[PDB]
């Protein structure tokens, strides 16, 4: 619920999660996207590629 | 107390059980390394290399620890190569195991 005198919006870290339009009054969070890391399971490079 | 002549020996005895916790593995999380540091920016790809592969010395150990947990659960538990099963019929002449 957002009270109607409040501007932005920051659940933690700076994070501005509350980006509202001026005609429009809506309320969003941001989060950064799924993203993953890697790693490569590779057997003895003489047995195969 | 005591003397040249002395000492003290048990009449009744009394079993205890005691428990014992132990931690074995911990819900391992898989952190990335760009989007956290860095996400979907253009520039990002150029200025997050001016250092180098440091994310190479940082993902690496970070899979390590997770693959190490579950060794710590295999070696505890899965002691016994073959898993057994009670009797049917409860009769260990007069202990309850039903707890
Ligand atoms: C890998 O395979 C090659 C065959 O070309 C062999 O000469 C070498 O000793 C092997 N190395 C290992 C570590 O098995
Ligand atoms: C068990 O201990 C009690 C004292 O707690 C003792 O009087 C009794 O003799 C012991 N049991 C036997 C079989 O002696």
């Amino acid at each position: 619920k957002f009270l109607p005198f409040q501007q932005f919006g920051r659940d933690i870290a700076d994070t501005t999660d509350a980006v509202r339009d001026p005609q429009t009054l809506e309320i969003l969070d941001i989060t950064p996207c799924s993203f993953g890391g890697v790693s490569v399971i590779t057997p003895g490079t003489n047995t195969s590629n | 107390a005591y003397s040249n002549n002395s000492i003290a020996i048990p009449t009744n005895f009394t079993i205890s059980v005691t428990t014992e916790i132990l931690p074995v593995s911990m819900t391992k999380t898989s952190v990335d390394c760009t989007m956290y540091i860095c996400g979907d920016s253009t520039e990002c790809s150029n200025l997050l290399l001016q250092y180098g592969s440091f994310c190479t010395q940082l993902n690496r150990a970070l899979t390590g620890i997770a693959v190490e947990q579950d060794k710590n659960t295999q070696e505890v538990f899965a002691q016994v190569k073959q898993i057994y099963k009670t009797p049917p019929i409860k009769d260990f002449g007069g202990f309850n195991f039903s707890q």
